[PDB]
RNA sequence: GGUUGCUCGACUGUGAGUGGACCUACCCACUGUGGAAACACCACAGGAACUUCCAACCUUCGGGUGGCGAGGUAGGGCAGAAGAGUGACC
C-alpha cells in the first residue's frame, strides 16, 4: 500500500527566475494514470494548475500559468515535473502533486496528494531565526517555550526535547514582521514540579537558511 | 471560458451532530463530474466524494453528495469534532478543472475561559537591544476575545501582533498569543507591563503583569 | 430493307418519400461502451423512426433468410447499352 508522491525542488526564488519542481512516485506506475498540479497561496483556496493524461501525453494547463508552466512526465524514472519560467509574485504557494483516480474505482477524483512543495518568489535575502527563551514565572501548572524571531522564508520546525515533549504544546503561526521578516513562538505548559528536574530544550530547524537551534528553556535565574 | 465553481457559505460554524450543507453551483452543466475534498489546515487534501454522489473508499457514512443539475451538495449528517476542516468541490468536467472556493467549518463547544500567562523578554535578546513582551491565552472557546497591552496604565495600540492557533481537533478550543514589541530603550522606560485579557468566559477582565527587574 | 433473337461490346447508370438498400478492399469519418484510458491510440457495438428495396440467398412459390455510415478510392455485381458481329424469320 505504498501510494505514495514525494514534491521537491521548491523553496525561495527571485521574481523572473526558474524553478523545476519534481514528484516521485511509490507503489504505483504514473504510466496508467492521470498526474495533476495544484497550488495553494498561504491562506488561500486550492487551484489547478496542470496535468498530464496517460497513454497521450496530453498537457493541459491552468490559465493562469499558460506558456510559463511546463507539465511533463519521466515514465523511466516515475517522475513527474513542473518546469516554470517567469515565476511572480503570485506565483507563491504550496505547489501539490496529485493522481487522478482508476476511473473504476474513483472516477476522475484526485485520490492521493504529496504533502506539498512551497515556492516562496519573492527577492528578499533569506535570514535565518534568533530564538530567544520563554521561562516559567512563579504561577498547579505554568507555561514556557521559545521565541523564534525574525526569520525568513517560512518555514521553521519546532520540536521539544527532540520530539519527546509533544502533548501540551502550541506552535503559533507565524505572522509577518513589519521588517518584512517571519517570527513565532513555540509553547508548551508542563506541571510546576518539573521546573527544578526536567530539561526543557526546544528545537528549532529553518531548512532555507541551514539553520538549527536547541534552546535550553530554564526558569527564572533568581 | 471557464466552468466557474461557485460554492457557499465561505464559513460555517455549527454544533456537533448539526447537519450541516455546503453547495457549489457550477456556471454550465458539468454532468457529474464533482468530487469533494476535505482538508486539515496544513494537510494535504484528502478525497471525499467522486462523481458528485460516490462515497470515496474510506470516507465516513456520514458524509455524502449530491446533484441536482448544476447544483452539488455536500452534507454531514452529525457532526464529528474531527470534521474541523476547509471542504472544496472540484469540477473535472472539462480542462481547466476548477475548484470552489472553500467552507471553513467549524466546531461549536461550551465556552471556555483562557488560561492566561505572561512573558518578560529574554536576557539574551535584550542584550540584543531587542525587547519583546508576549502574553498567552491558553485553550479557550469562543475564539473572540479582547487582548490590551498598557504599559504603566497606558494603553498600547499598534506595536503588538497576535496569531490564534486552529480550532482543536479535540478540545475544539483556542489559544492566542499577542506580542508586544518594543526597542529595548522603549521598554526601559517604564515599570509595569500589564496584558488585559476580556473574554466571554470571563466575568471579568483578567490582567497577567510584571514589573522590569524583579526577580 | 425490315423483324426478331443470339453473341460480343465502347460507354453509362445504380436514381431517396409520389421512392435509393448489389458486393468487396483500403482510406476516411460519426455515436456509444470498454481497455489502469476526460484527449490520443486500440477493441467492440452501433448509425433515428416509419418506410422502401431484394441488386442477394432459400422456397412446397404460400413465404422465409439476411442486409443502411446517402463519405472517399478502387475493383467487381446487376442493369442498360452506342456500336459491332451473328443467325433465324418476313
Amino acid at each position: 500500500s505504498e501510494v505514495q508522491l514525494v514534491e521537491s525542488g521548491g523553496g525561495l526564488v527571485q521574481p523572473g527566475g526558474s524553478l523545476r519542481l519534481s514528484c516521485a512516485a511509490s507503489g504505483f506506475y504514473i504510466s496508467y494514470s492521470s498526474i495533476h498540479w495544484v497550488r495553494q497561496a498561504p491562506g488561500k483556496g486550492l487551484e489547478w494548475v496542470a496535468s498530464i493524461s496517460p497513454y497521450s501525453g496530453s498537457t493541459y494547463y491552468a490559465d493562469s500559468v499558460k506558456g510559463r508552466f511546463t507539465i511533463s512526465a519521466d515514465t523511466s524514472k516515475n517522475t513527474a515535473y513542473l518546469q516554470m519560467n517567469s515565476l511572480r509574485a503570485e506565483d507563491t504557494a504550496v505547489y501539490y502533486c496529485a493522481r487522478q483516480g482508476y476511473r473504476r474505482r474513483s472516477g476522475r477524483g484526485f485520490d492521493y496528494w504529496g504533502q506539498g512543495t512551497l515556492v516562496t518568489v519573492s527577492s528578499a535575502s533569506t535570514k535565518g531565526p534568533s530564538v530567544f527563551p520563554l521561562a516559567p514565572s512563579s504561577k498547579g501548572t505554568a507555561a514556557l517555550g521559545c521565541l523564534v524571531k525574525d526569520y525568513f522564508p517560512e518555514p521553521v520546525t519546532v520540536s521539544w526535547n527532540s520530539g519527546a515533549l509533544t502533548s501540551g504544546v502550541h506552535t503559533f503561526p507565524a505572522v509577518l514582521q513589519s521588517s518584512g521578516l517571519y517570527s513565532l513562538s513555540s509553547v508548551v505548559t508542563v506541571p510546576s514540579s518539573s521546573l527544578g528536574t526536567q530539561t526543557y530544550i526546544c528545537n528549532v530547524n529553518h531548512k532555507p537558511s541551514n539553520t538549527k537551534v536547541d534552546k535550553k528553556v530554564e526558569p527564572k535565574s533568581c | 471560458s471557464d466552468i466557474q465553481m461557485t460554492q457557499s457559505p465561505s464559513s460555517l460554524s455549527a454544533s456537533v451532530g448539526d447537519r450541516v450543507t455546503i453547495t457549489c453551483r457550477a456556471s454550465q452543466s458539468v454532468s457529474s463530474a464533482v468530487a469533494w475534498y476535505q482538508q486539515k489546515p496544513g494537510k494535504a487534501p484528502k478525497l471525499l466524494i467522486y462523481s458528485a454522489s460516490s462515497l470515496y473508499s474510506g470516507v465516513p457514512s456520514r458524509f455524502s453528495g449530491s446533484r441536482s443539475g448544476t447544483d452539488f451538495t455536500l452534507t454531514i449528517s452529525s457532526l464529528q469534532p474531527e470534521d474541523f476542516a476547509t471542504y472544496y468541490c472540484q469540477q473535472s468536467y472539462s480542462f481547466p478543472s476548477t475548484f470552489g472556493q472553500g467552507t471553513k467549518v467549524e466546531i461549536k463547544r461550551t465556552v471556555a475561559a483562557p488560561s492566561v500567562f505572561i512573558f518578560p523578554p529574554s536576557d539574551e535578546q535584550l542584550k540584543s537591544g531587542t525587547a519583546s513582551v508576549v502574553c498567552l491565552l491558553n485553550n479557550f472557546y469562543p475564539r473572540e476575545a479582547k487582548v490590551q497591552w498598557k504599559v504603566d496604565n497606558a494603553l498600547q495600540s499598534g506595536n503588538s501582533q497576535e496569531s490564534v492557533t486552529e480550532q482543536d481537533s479535540k478540545d475544539s478550543t483556542y489559544s492566542l498569543s499577542s506580542t508586544l514589541t518594543l526597542s529595548k530603550a522603549d521598554y526601559e522606560k517604564h515599570k509595569v507591563y500589564a496584558c488585559e485579557v476580556t473574554h466571554q468566559g470571563l466575568s471579568s477582565p483578567v490582567t497577567k503583569s510584571f514589573n522590569r527587574g524583579e526577580c
